[PDB]
């Protein structure tokens, strides 16, 4: 049951995190039944700015 | 001076500290085949004969 | 089975304990003693499964 919770900005002014109170709302999950080693990611690295 | 497979030597143990880690290494063992029991784990088990 | 139902394999060797509800399917070599085990499979060498 993969976390996911998450939420979107109404008011963000382009500072980096800028003070205030906001929750997350849950969306779906996934068993998985593995344990943990290590995280990684990668990006669309056709076009980057 | 052991003896045959028609009438073999017989042994009796008792009230011993037994340590089975100092057979390796004194005979080739071509085959190491014991019981079902964990051949590994043979220095966490108590009997009375 | 009339000579024996060689479909079925359980593991025996493994690190420490288990976490409940996780599967352990790894078809490996237990690198027991000293000699560094390399497939051997014979005395000092155990398949765990
Ligand atoms: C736990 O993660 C490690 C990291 O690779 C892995 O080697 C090990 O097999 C995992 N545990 C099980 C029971 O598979």
């Amino acid at each position: 049951y993969f976390k996911i919770y998450s939420k979107h900005t109404p008011v963000n002014l382009g500072r980096d995190l800028p003070q205030g109170f906001s929750a997350l709302e849950p969306l779906v999950d996934l068993p998985i039944g593995i344990n943990i080693t290590r995280f990684q990611t990668l990006l669309a690295l056709h076009r980057s700015y | 001076r052991f003896a045959s497979v028609y009438a073999w030597n017989r042994k009796r143990i008792s009230n011993c500290v037994a340590d089975y880690s100092v057979l390796y290494n004194f005979a080739p063992f071509f085959a190491f085949k014991c019981y079902g029991v964990s051949p590994t784990k043979l220095n966490d088990l108590c009997f009375t004969n | 089975k009339v000579s024996g139902n060689y479909n079925y394999l359980y593991r025996l060797f493994r690190k420490s304990k288990l976490k409940p509800f996780e599967r352990d399917i790894s078809t490996e070599i237990y690198q027991a003693g000293n000699k560094p085990c390399n497939g051997v499979a014979g005395f000092n060498c155990y398949f765990p499964l």
